């Protein structure tokens, strides 16, 4: 509704009074007749109506300006469906609390196969994820004791449905944990729980004025409030129910994306590290609540707790403590097994003593039946597309005695007039393009150099085109100066990124400004899915913080393409935690893994050069300290054992190192690659490297540019991406030449196409770092 | 740019800084010059750009006439004044086009994303309410209104009490303590005495401090082995003297049926767990803690607490003055070194007091919420209660915030879409501490070299540096929090972070970098006045947290040698410096990690 | 404290200013003085913040 406030202002009568005041101040002496007759005002009245036409198109409602023409649409409306509140407000599952929000969601109809899509509760009534016990935390030798930091266990309390089919819930959760696997953590051990039937004698006394037909309503009610207290069940309900409530839209979409319901309150599940007390003194008012119930007479158990030694805690009759692994199942196969049979697990007393009962199926009709609800993505639908793009010439609206719609060059005064209207036509034709460019100018999925506009104002059949047909090829080409104004497009991406709190990248010197910009463009389009998955190293897709690192540096790459194509990348993010395995009678025999560290002898570097190098090797470890104390030249013959303790810190790749400890002396110069490397043990720097350490392999051709000072550049490179990394997550980088990068670039993609196996593709990557690998099985 | 429309247009839409068209009027005429030089003026080598810019008129001059940098002369060529009249018309489609990206953003947040803006926050105020001498008791309910004056361009400001106190005649006559500084000698301070008419002095007294009004207890300089002489009078039987500083309050003109309600104004470094005792007729102190319902969190923060004065509490008693009722308060101060481990600061204490919150928050204009309301302002209620003598506020109007402007509402939602209320990265830990906590001046990350050496360091240590508004340790240049609320910032951020991330916040140790500079001044100034004045602005820029009421400005750990030397040169009284002599405890000194530089001048 | 001196001085005397203390020793005040009277040459205003630890009770005065 911008039109009703500006309506007095975008008007012919008020724009003309603006235009006369420019003439009356500046040309009052040379142009003193401004009456309605002269050709000067009629040209102005043609233009000031065209501006009033042009300014009217701005006051259309914003839903109709921003919708594109129906021939070209991205699928859902004005903002793309990735930019809805379901993906822009929700963040990833990182906490143990929203791990619980995500694991509680999983449901039998979400399974891709089986059980005819109608049966099933949610897969888990409660879960508890916690860090694993400290005594067994993937401790490993091969040297001395090294414990893995950062892998947890989860305890699964399954429901009544999934204890019928354990194997169906196992394949669905193992699919889910890879999609939600975080940056340095993984599941090691999954714990399933075992039921204990908790018999629960409770003697209900009923009210005086209940109906006889309301008693199946009672049995369903006393069951339901008994379940939700003993069994902590998460409550889910629709979004629009929360919109009826007082809490805002920021509070609804807080956790991870939940396809089924929203869980704003958690059931506060107790930990499964220790045994768990169940206090039932709170139960009685939850039981006193219902209409026909006036009081309860008993609350006890009939010796069905001794099978797992449930002990009543110190003095109170109501509490019981179930032993380590189990969870309560209070009435297994509930109505037909217990409640209907008139054995009395629950004795209803009505009108003194009449003590009526019910069958199984009668209370299920009065039972509240839940509804399975699915939450569709939120979008803004399109408005009506309005034809703001079409331009009608100002030379049409002039009186026909000026001859602009006359036959061409019949009189000689036609052509100098028809070139005078041309500059004031192209200024108005730029205004009609830029309103039609507004779905293109403000889309989040930008793809173009092209800004304000260069289209010719006249249609090709028109008489106005025929006048300037001699220089229409020259005028269109200077209209292609708009590509020179493409720096302005980088100032809108800085504005559009500012919706999500981040500025654009600074412009560098090694841009390749064509390839720099598409990295800056794809950063905007995929921006909500980048912050939603800040730590999602999914086994096939490109890492979603590898994108977010490269954009903040700004350096070019095809990693913002719609498909990743992991052969050719700028850099690669590998995790050492991904390289560690956990796992006809005695033929398996897993003897050792990761044999010992080592390199291969081509040339030595101690002082940090530009690569801080040797091909098919690494100078990757950062020692100042003691010597490399072995060599393995000729093991095809005798003279074994005598391997030499070499010099402490020497850098030898060329003859500028002309200076020469040494014993058992060596042969050592330039000829035999058959020597190997080692480290002396008296440095004593054996550290834990595999816990939380991401390694980023970088090209050294960025340092190859002159004037670099690689140390001074490295102070800037870790300056920006410091914010991009997590605080616990740790980064060492190793940069090599073009050829050793391309040998890595092949081995990473075959590693990722297989799905991260622990085979020969991973051990080659383990050789490419310092950490050393067992390559002895594939010797040649 | 068209001031007739753009006043009406800027008031409706937020109109942010970014424009879709930065096309200036000088920039437009160069575009129309390259256009017209293609169009051929017929049968001639000269083109149409010679027509539109004819006689001594360049597009830089025509932009000067249009923007009125030159006064408009009466004679301009008519095809040029036709051209300048067109650019006056084309300001109207351009100005409606620049206003649209401000409306595209607001459509995105409110219509699709559903986000709302924060309303105004009412502020509450400490209010002490004394009675007349004519009645003893007077009751006033929840929702009675006090006021002072009126807001500008709007309604009057009303304040309403949240809880219905009943007032009684009486006051805090006496406040005295015993503190145990040394073995076998204890001192007896009397800061507040109404019977000698001496007041609570100097706006705040360090509890258990060196008042110099103390007298040593000569009955207890040697412990008793007189009628059993103890402090403040004779005791009936043996009473212990434990190693705990304790303060005694002297109440007057209160009957044992009545209740007492205090508002304490406190800045305490660490909270002392307190227990409260009252006099009896047997001269034995009894426990009062069942009757106390305190909101001051055992004298941690400022807060109101009301106590019904217990039955059989006696005006006449031994071992204490006989005229006044007495309450005892045992302070368990936690053991810690420095001025951090000392007692609360006690800005003041008022009797018969209860807080009062703002009534109607929507009617009041934004000018009132900018500042706290001034002290001693509300002096009367709205409805005239005749038996009331006076109300007063000694301190005034903490809390309460502005209704959100469209500039600050956009910055708030730009933060929620960046980190999404999970502290996963280093940057997200820096802002998420800074928005919630007002005590934080800044947080600085742990450096560049630290994150790259990393032989599996799980523990990360954010170094927070607070403002001078909220610091517990008595050092202006070195502000420290108490470790209990410092640990509570980690416990807030542990939920947002990964469970494997063991994150805790600390105060950084302060390195002192000294400078010894010589500097020649103006010809007509004394240098000692010139040294001292130059030192204050040098203390301000490189320690911005030290000067009170400063916005948090982001500042690096590094101080540059030359940017220091230039900052000395921009003072108005300096002329020339000779040398600096940077002296870390001559080049630029860069701060090592977990360390913050403080300059020292001797 | 802020004084306005009304002066007709023949020649300007270079003045130094001292204040009392609790130790009964005079200390220098000239760092605190910002005078526009040009060391009592002309009429002019000068304002002095009275220095800290200046004592009402003192000997010799």
């Amino acid at each position: 509704a911008l039109f009703h406030s500006v309506k007095d202002d975008i008007h012919f009568d008020t724009l003309l009074e603006q235009a006369h005041q420019v003439i009356e101040k500046q040309a009052e002496k040379l142009w003193s007749d401004t009456a309605e007759h002269d050709p000067g005002i009629t040209f102005l009245q043609g233009i000031s109506y065209g501006v009033s036409d042009l300014a009217y198109r701005h006051t259309l409602p914003l839903k109709d300006l921003l919708t594109p023409a129906p021939d070209e649409q991205q699928q859902e409306g004005i903002f793309p469906a990735e930019f809805g509140p379901h993906n822009t407000l929700t963040c990833g599952p990182v906490t143990a609390d929203d791990y619980r929000k995500a694991l509680l969601d999983l449901h039998s109809s979400d399974s891709l196969d089986g059980t005819q899509q109608d049966e099933g509760d949610f897969l888990f009534r409660s879960v508890q994820l916690v860090r694993e016990p400290e005594k067994q935390r993937y401790t490993y030798w091969y040297a001395k004791e090294f414990t893995l930091r950062g892998n947890y266990w989860l305890y699964l309390e399954p429901t009544r449905w999934t204890q019928g089919n354990i194997a169906a819930a196992t394949r669905q959760l193992t699919e889910f944990l890879t999609k939600n696997r975080n940056i340095g953590e993984s599941v090691s051990n999954i714990i399933w729980l075992q039921p204990v039937d908790l018999p629960l004698l409770l003697d209900v006394e009923l009210d005086d004025d209940v109906g006889a037909q309301d008693v199946p309503g009672i049995f369903a009610a006393v069951y339901s409030t008994a379940e939700q207290y003993l069994m902590p069940g998460a409550q889910r309900y629709r979004t629009e129910v929360l919109q009826n409530a007082g809490m805002s839209n920021d509070q609804i979409f807080e956790g991870p994306l939940l396809e089924h319901g929203w869980i704003p309150e958690l059931p506060a599940a107790r930990d499964y590290t220790q045994r768990l007390t169940l206090n039932l003194s709170r139960l009685v008012n939850s039981l006193l609540e219902i209409e026909g119930i006036k009081h309860v007479n008993r609350l006890r158990l009939d010796d069905s707790f001794d099978k797992t030694a449930i002990e009543p805690v110190k003095g109170d009759t109501w509490s019981w403590s179930i032993k380590e692994g189990y969870y309560p199942r209070l009435w297994g196969e509930d109505p037909l097994n217990q409640l209907a049979q008139q054995n009395g697990p629950l004795r209803v007393i009505a009108k003194g003593g009449i003590s009526v009962s019910v069958s199984k199926e009668q209370i299920q009709a009065s039972l509240p039946s839940q509804s399975l609800i699915q939450n569709e993505p939120v979008i803004l639908a399109y408005g009506q597309h309005r034809d703001v793009g079409s331009y009608y010439p100002v030379s049409d609206t002039l009186p026909p005695c000026y001859g602009l719609q006359h036959s061409l060059s019949e009189s000689e005064h036609l052509l100098p007039l028809h070139q005078f209207m041309l500059p004031f036509e192209q200024l108005l034709a730029c205004g009609c393009q830029q309103i039609a460019m507004l779905p293109r100018l403000l889309a989040f999925q930008r793809e173009g150099y092209e800004v304000w506009g260069d289209q010719w104002p006249f249609k090709s059949g028109s008489v106005n085109d025929d006048a300037h047909q001699d220089y229409a090829p020259a005028l269109k080409d200077l209209l292609g100066q708009i590509a020179l104004d493409s720096d302005h497009e980088l100032d809108i991406i800085n504005y559009l990124l500012g919706y999500f709190g981040t500025q654009r990248a600074p412009r560098t010197f090694t841009t390749q400004l064509d390839d720099f910009r598409a990295v800056q463009q794809g950063y905007l389009a995929q921006q909500p899915t980048l912050t939603y998955h800040r730590s999602n190293i999914r086994i096939d897709q490109v890492s979603s913080l590898q994108k977010r690192i490269a954009a903040r540096m700004g350096l070019g790459g095809e990693l913002f393409k719609p498909q990743p194509d992991l052969s050719q990348l700028p850099f690669y993010l590998i995790e050492h935690r991904a390289l560690l395995p956990v796992k006809k009678l005695f033929w398996q025999n897993s003897p050792v893994w990761m044999e010992d560290m080592g390199y291969r002898l081509a040339y030595a570097s101690d002082q940090s050069s530009l690569p801080v190098q040797r091909r098919l090797t690494r100078t990757v470890q950062t020692p100042f300290p003691p010597m490399v104390v072995v060599g393995s030249e000729i093991t095809l013959l005798k003279q074994v054992g005598i391997v030499n303790l070499k010099k402490a810190e020497s850098e030898k790749l060329y003859a500028k190192v002309v200076s020469f400890n040494s014993t058992l002396a060596f042969p050592t110069s330039e000829e035999a690659w058959r020597y190997s490397w080692y480290f002396s043990g008296e440095k004593y720097e054996r550290t834990d490297r595999f816990s939380f350490v991401i390694s980023v392999v970088v090209n050294s051709d960025l340092i190859k540019l002159p004037g670099v000072d690689p140390y001074k550049l490295e102070e800037w490179v870790k300056e920006t991406i410091l914010t991009e990394f997590p605080a616990h997550i740790s980064m060492i980088i190793h940069w090599m030449d073009r050829e050793a990068f391309l040998n890595f670039a092949n081995t990473y993609q075959r590693w990722q196409n297989n799905g991260t196996p622990l085979g020969d593709a991973a051990y080659s990557i383990l050789e490419s770092l310092t950490l050393g690998k067992l390559p002895s099985a594939l010797k040649g | 740019e068209l001031n007739e429309l753009t006043n009406k247009l800027s008031n409706l839409v937020p109109m942010t800084d970014f424009k879709l068209d930065n096309r200036a009027s000088l920039q437009l005429l160069k575009y129309i010059e390259a256009y017209t030089k293609i169009i051929p003026f017929n049968s001639g080598d000269k083109y149409w750009n010679d027509f539109f810019f004819m006689s001594g008129n360049t597009p830089e001059k025509l932009a000067k006439l249009y923007q009125k940098e030159i006064e408009p002369n009466g004679e301009l060529l008519p095809q040029q004044a036709f051209l300048l009249a067109v650019l006056r018309l084309l300001e109207t489609p351009i100005s409606l086009l620049n206003v649209l990206p401000a409306a595209h953003r607001e459509l995105y947040y409110r219509e699709l994303l559903g986000l709302s803006s924060h309303a105004a926050q009412p502020d509450q105020v400490a209010l002490s309410m004394e009675l007349n001498s004519t009645v003893m008791e007077q009751l006033l309910p929840e929702g009675t209104l006090f006021e002072a004056g009126q807001d500008e361009q709007g309604n009057a400001l009303q304040y309403a009490l949240d809880a219905s106190l009943l007032a009684n005649r009486g006051y805090i006559s006496d406040l005295r303590w015993l503190r145990n500084d040394g073995e076998k000698q204890w001192v007896t301070s009397a800061p507040w005495d109404l019977q000698a008419q001496v007041s609570l002095p100097s706006d705040g007294i360090r509890l258990f401090g060196k008042t110099n009004s103390d007298q040593q207890v000569f009955g207890g300089v040697l412990i008793t082995s007189m009628y059993h002489l103890t402090p403040f009078g004779y005791s009936s039987d043996i009473e212990p003297l434990e190693e705990n500083p304790a303060l005694y309050l002297g109440f007057t003109d209160v009957k044992p049926g009545q209740t007492l309600a205090l508002y304490w104004k406190l800045k305490s470094p660490q909270q002392p767990t307190v227990s409260w005792y009252y006099l009896d007729q047997h001269n034995q102190w009894a426990e009062l803690d069942s009757w106390v319902s305190d909101g001051t969190q055992n004298l941690y923060q400022d807060g109101t607490w009301h106590v019904e004065l217990p039955v059989d509490a006696s005006n006449q008693a031994e071992q204490m003055p006989v005229g006044r009722y007495w309450l005892r308060a045992v302070v368990e101060v936690p053991a810690h070194e420095g001025a951090l481990g000392k007692a609360p600061w006690l800005y003041g204490l008022i009797y018969n007091a209860m807080t009062a919150t703002l009534v109607n928050v929507d009617s009041i204009s934004d000018s009132h919420f900018l500042t706290p309301l001034p002290a001693s302002s509300i002096q009367r209620p709205v409805e005239p209660i005749i038996v009331l003598a006076s109300v007063n506020q000694p301190w005034a109007s903490w809390g309460g915030r502005i209704p959100e402007s469209y500039s600050a509402f956009f910055e708030r939602i730009a933060q929620n879409l960046s980190h999404r209320n999970r502290s996963l990265t280093w940057g997200n830990m820096v802002t998420l501490l800074k928005e919630r906590y007002v005590s934080i001046f800044d947080v600085k990350y742990p450096g560049n070299d630290e994150l790259t050496r990393v032989p599996a360091l799980e523990q990360q240590q954010l170094t927070v540096i607070p403002a001078n508004r909220y610091n517990d340790s008595d050092d202006s240049l070195r502000p420290v929090l108490n470790p209990a609320r410092l640990q509570e910032m980690a416990d807030w951020l542990q939920q947002k972070d990964s469970p494997w991330a063991s994150i805790e916040v600390r105060n950084p140790e302060y390195l002192d970098v000294k400078i010894h500079y010589e500097v020649i001044f103006k010809p007509d100034v004394n240098e000692d006045f010139g040294y001292r004045q130059l030192q204050q602005q040098l203390c301000e820029v490189y320690m911005p947290w030290s000067i009170d009421e400063q916005r948090p400005v982001v500042l690096n750990n590094s101080i540059n040698y030359f940017q220091l030397l230039a900052t000395i040169q921009q003072q108005p009284l300096v002329e020339r410096v000779t040398r600096l002599t940077l002296h870390r405890a001559t080049a630029s000194v860069e701060a090592k990690d977990n360390e913050v530089l403080i300059l020292v001048w001797e």
